[PDB]
């Protein structure tokens, strides 16, 4: 009875320290996951305007072409 | 608190901002040496939005004037209100664009670009919490269509997290300044639709169309087109400037007006032009719509409306519900509670009530057919390419540009047809 | 000892608390500025009411409180209004721009930039607890910031204070009163990624509460304080047991154990009486047997729902005021003929009674009348399971288009997070249907 009686109380333990755990984990995942996500949005963003940027200086030296 | 940031571009873009800001001064108590001389505590609450507080308690406005000509800029300083404005946010140009897209956006634009982000650079670092930007200009010139369209994608760069928001002017042969109109137009939409986050369609077609048929003219002036855009700007900013719940800034306006990225052009409505169901029922009529579109002709993704004045805001709910029901067809069934309602209890200069509509409504896309079938009726002999390909462009760039905008209109009759159930 | 500490997040659940914590002052005699002449131990004691007032060596009672929003316009208030006093700076906390209806921004954008400052807040809250008892956790479903600021706190509360108990007082959105068109993927959002870290939630549906003032107090158009005191006296009649204390005083907790059959199904459905004008108060008083007889009305529910249409699995009611068990039981007694009250076939049908002794008291100026007695209902119908229908159908329309789903993905979240969000309520709907099935 007094090994059942401790095998209860470090189950509870456990248990709890486990629910700590993949909560800790599950959202460090999420908060990096959805890091790098937005990074990536913004990135996608400027580099469209980039080639705006590139396609200006295309137009700039086509006109430049006068002989 | 939350400060937004002015631009104008161009003849028609620092003519409409110079009306704007006189508007709203007077609303806010403002006099044109930047003295705040009011009675309601309301004019000050959020004043901070549009105004910087500088010595002596001076409000001023924090607009940047843009353009490649001074010639219309000079007659803004020498206005009323032009003292309230920071000498130093003048940024003048000496060639202009000739109505010409291609020198706006490449030629003469991209030289003067530089000196502009500079200024908007000083006026966005000294800012709290910067929302984002507001922009005012026309879609049929040179410098508003080109450099306006330029300063948005080189705004963007430096401020990708910030809401961009534009008062755009569509051309239309009723007003025709030139005749290569639709080709700015068509150019300068292929980058509205990529660079910002909302946009105000401001048709002159249909401000000609109040200026003769309802307000009766038939000899319509820059001033009387004005007047209403000066109506219509105060009314679409008045959750931005007073204490209000609902769309009480740049981005909670474009979460809740925007459901897909690209289709972010609204269609903005005034009245009037006596009790609050006559009020209500000329807010959503096809007469009162600052766009040359009849929303009967499409549906409603998302409406905004503005109660200004003093009334019963139980009838306000009682007749903003009555319109929804009796008119159920005409708002897509997929976006439930799509229609926002916001009270105001200072009513603008003149008016003991008003209401300002706002409305993304598929049937804008009559107003994008018309630009493009002039587009095209010109461009299927290629007349005028000259003034764009001597500028180094391309005819790439003009049928993409078209390409682009018919793409815009299939999107916007894709969700028009789109249901549920 | 037993202390609750109060966590009020955004703009609805920072207005709520400036509710309840006003009408807690008026309940237990605290001055605005914190002094109480009837606590006669100065700087400390372990008064019932101490679970929610900390006490300084002046004498001053200070809330067990954190007020957070990501915009400063609405704590503003809380600092220049009328209990400015009774709160130390520390519990305001402010950010500079808010989530802009967004559960991406309260969640993750802005959400990151403010969390570890909360919790360290709420960390030095818990330090002064002799017995800290759990939190109570006041917050919008439609707001980007009672939306997704919650669930990220909830989600730091759990690894931090492990499996202590964490309540929640949640708005559930309505149209008549709503701010976003996108409150229903926040609702759903933080619905899902909160179940798994909330012991207990009271879900207030705006739209019930308005009807109840619309109807009950003869008010036009009710307003947002007119919601919020109504909101306030539920919340006092459920932690009245944790503040005062009485022989028939019936601890929350306990309630909690009857409550709560399966971790998932811990939405209570509150029922409050009497809620009347100072006219009809003038008139006529109301009994025990009238107050209860109310409860069992649909339209005093705070959820919009049809407890015919469902199974009871608990009955709760809470008294106050003049109020003894044989009045209670008389009552019940009628109520239980009268009334068809269904229970699940594997559950006691009897109704759980608390009586609180100290009497109900109202904000002076207010639309509440002051009356002698007072019950809150707490039951587990699977009836509530409708409110997640309704919101869950609204989010389907707008999700089957993906409309406004870009301004979540723009801020780093992905489509799976949504329908995975949408699998969890689907799947909570499933178990409300199950736990409502007679054995066989
Ligand atoms: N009952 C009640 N509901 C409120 C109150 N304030 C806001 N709400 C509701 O809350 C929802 C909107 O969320 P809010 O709490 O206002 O927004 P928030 O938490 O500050 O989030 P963000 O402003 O987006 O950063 C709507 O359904 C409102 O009806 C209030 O004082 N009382
Ligand atoms: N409503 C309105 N439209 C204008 C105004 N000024 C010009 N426009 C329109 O703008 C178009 C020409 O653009 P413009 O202002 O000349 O461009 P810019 O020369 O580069 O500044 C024409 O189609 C006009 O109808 C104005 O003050 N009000
Ligand atoms: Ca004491
Ligand atoms: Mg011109
Ligand atoms: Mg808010």
């Amino acid at each position: 009875k007094r090994e059942h009686e401790r095998e209860v109380i470090q189950k509870a333990i456990e248990e709890n320290n486990n629910f700590i755990k993949m909560a800790k984990e599950k959202l460090a995942q999420k908060m990096e996951s959805n890091k790098e996500n937005r990074e990536a949005h913004l990135a996608a963003m400027l580099e469209r305007l980039q080639e705006k940027d590139k396609h200006a200086e295309e137009v700039r030296k086509n006109k430049e072409l006068k002989e | 608190m939350r400060e937004i940031v002015h631009i104008q571009a161009g003849q028609c873009g620092n003519q409409i901002g110079a009306k704007f800001w006189e508007v709203i001064s007077d609303e806010h108590g403002i006099d044109p040496t930047g003295s705040y001389h009011g009675d309601s505590d309301l004019q000050l609450e959020r004043i901070n939005v549009y105004y910087n507080e500088a010595t002596g308690n001076k409000y001023v406005p924090r607009a940047i004037l843009v353009d490649l000509e001074p010639g219309t800029m000079d007659s803004v300083r020498s206005g009323p209100f032009g003292q309230i404005f920071r000498p130093d946010n003048f940024v003048f140009g000496q060639s202009g664009a000739g109505n010409n897209w291609a020198k706006g956006h490449y030629t003469e634009g991209a030289e003067l670009v530089d000196s502009v982000l500079d200024v908007v650079r000083k006026e966005s670092e000294s800012c709290d919490c910067l929302q984002g930007f507001q922009l005012t200009h026309s879609l049929g010139g040179g410098t508003g269509s080109g450099m306006g369209t330029l300063l948005i994608s080189k705004i963007r760069e430096e401020y990708p997290d910030r809401i961009m928001n534009t008062f755009s002017v569509m051309p239309s042969p009723k007003v025709s300044d030139t005749v290569v109109e639709p080709y700015n137009a068509t150019l300068s939409v292929h980058q509205l639709v990529e660079n910002t986050d909302e946009t105000y369609c401001i048709d002159n077609e249909a401000l000609y169309d109040i200026c003769f048929r309802t307000l009766k003219l038939t000899t319509p002036t820059y001033g009387d087109l004005n007047h209403l855009v000066s109506a219509t700007m105060s009314g679409v900013t008045t959750c931005l400037r007073f204490p209000g719940n609902l769309n009480a800034d740049l981005r909670k306006l474009a979460v809740n007006m925007v459901p897909f990225p690209r289709l972010h052009f609204f269609m903005p409505g005034f009245a009037p032009l006596l009790t609050v169901p006559e009020l209500t029922q000329q807010m959503f009529d096809s007469k009162n719509m600052m766009a040359a579109c009849d929303p009967r002709h499409g549906r409603y993704l998302t409406v905004a409306a503005i109660f200004r004045g003093r009334m019963s805001m139980k009838e306000v709910d009682e007749q903003m519900l009555n319109v929804q029901n009796k008119n159920s067809s005409y708002f897509v069934e997929w976006i439930p509670n799509n229609v926002k309602t916001a009270v105001c209890d200072i009513p603008p200069r003149g008016l003991k009530m008003s209401a300002t509509f706002i409305g993304n409504s598929t049937a804008i896309q009559e107003l994008f057919k018309r630009i493009s079938e002039q587009f095209t009726a010109m461009f299927r002999r290629k007349a005028f390419l000259h003034w764009y390909t001597g500028e180094g462009m391309d005819e790439m760039e003009f049928t993409e540009a078209e390409s682009n905008m018919n793409d815009l209109v299939s999107e916007y009759q894709q969700y028009q047809d789109a249901t549920a159930d | 000892m037993r202390e609750c500490i109060s966590i009020h997040v955004g703009q609805a659940g920072v207005q709520i608390g400036n509710a309840c914590w006003e009408l807690y002052c008026l309940e237990h005699g605290i001055q605005p500025d914190g002094q109480m002449p009837s606590d006669k131990t100065i700087g400390g004691g372990d008064d019932s009411f101490n679970t929610f007032f900390s006490e300084t060596g002046a004498g001053k009672h200070v809330p067990r409180a954190v007020f957070v929003d990501l915009e400063p316009t609405v704590i503003d208030e809380v600092r220049t209004g009328t209990y400015r006093q009774l709160f130390h700076p520390e519990q305001l906390i402010t950010g500079k721009e808010d989530a802009a209806n967004n559960y991406a921004r309260g969640h993750y954008t802005i959400g990151k930039e403010i969390i570890d400052l909360v919790l360290d807040r709420i960390r030095k809250l818990a330090d002064q607890c002799t017995g800290l008892q759990g939190f109570l956790v006041f917050h919008s479903f439609g707001g980007g910031t009672g939306s997704g600021f919650t669930s990220l706190l909830m989600e730091r509360l759990s690894v931090d204070y492990g499996k202590k108990s964490k309540l929640e007082f949640s708005i559930y959105p309505a149209p008549q009163v709503s701010t976003a068109v996108v409150e229903p993927y926040n609702s759903i959002l933080t619905t899902h990624t909160t179940l798994e870290h909330s012991d207990c939630a009271f879900m207030v549906d705006n739209e019930a509460i308005y009807d109840i003032c619309r109807r009950n107090l003869d008010i036009e158009r009710p307003t947002y304080t007119n919601l919020n005191r109504l909101i306030s006296q539920i919340v006092s009649s459920i932690t009245a047991s944790l503040r005062f204390d009485g022989a028939l005083n019936v601890d929350l907790t306990e309630f909690q154990t009857n409550l709560v059959p399966y971790p998932r199904i811990h939405f209570p459905l509150a029922t409050y009486a009497p809620v009347i004008s100072a006219e009809k108060a003038y008139h006529e008083q109301l009994s025990v047997a009238e107050i209860t007889n109310a409860c069992f009305e649909p339209a005093n529910q705070m959820v919009k729902c049809d407890p015919r249409h469902g199974k009871y699995m608990a009955c709760c009611l809470l008294y106050r005021g003049d109020v003894v068990p044989k009045d209670v039981n008389a009552a019940i007694a009628t109520i239980k003929t009268k009334r068809s009250i269904q229970f699940v076939d594997w559950c006691p049908t009897g109704f759980k009674v608390g009586i609180n002794y100290q009497p109900p008291t109202v904000v002076p100026g207010g639309d509440l009348a002051k009356v002698q007695r007072a019950v809150c209902m707490l039951s587990n119908t699977t009836a509530i399971a409708e409110a997640w229908a309704r919101l869950d159908h609204k989010f389907d329309l707008m999700y089957a288009k993906r409309a406004f789903v870009h301004w979540y993905v723009g801020e780093g979240m992905e489509e799976g997070e949504f329908s995975e969000a949408r699998e969890d309520m689907a799947a909570l709907e499933k178990d409300y249907e199950e736990v409502g099935v007679d054995s066989v």
